[PDB]
């Protein structure tokens, strides 16, 4: 029925870093550390 | 500029000056009438 599109996506953080679309929420680069701390914190838990 | 397109190059605008140091946008002129303006041409502006 429409003469345009239903859908509108919404982007959080959006751009174009070659005409190749690349976005992200705010979870992505949240990774890397948590990971990291999780790896001490079970280390350290063995010896106790 | 009723139509979201032009804001999409307002918000490129601040970003990418910030970011990259540079961004851009250009005005284009079409026919439409889904948004008509006098002698039923229209002057759009649209994202870089």
């Amino acid at each position: 029925a429409g003469e345009h599109i239903p859908i509108v996506p919404v982007f959080g953080e959006w751009g174009f870093v070659e005409d190749k679309e690349v976005y992200e929420g705010v979870v992505r680069l949240t990774k890397d550390g948590q990971r990291l701390r999780n790896m001490i914190m079970s280390f350290n838990a063995d010896i106790v | 500029m009723r139509h979201n397109t032009a804001k999409i190059a307002v918000n490129i605008a601040v970003r990418e000056q910030i970011e990259a140091g540079v961004g851009a946008w250009r005005l284009v002129t079409d026919y439409e009438d889904q948004s008509p303006t006098s002698n039923n041409q229209v002057i759009r502006r649209e994202p870089i």
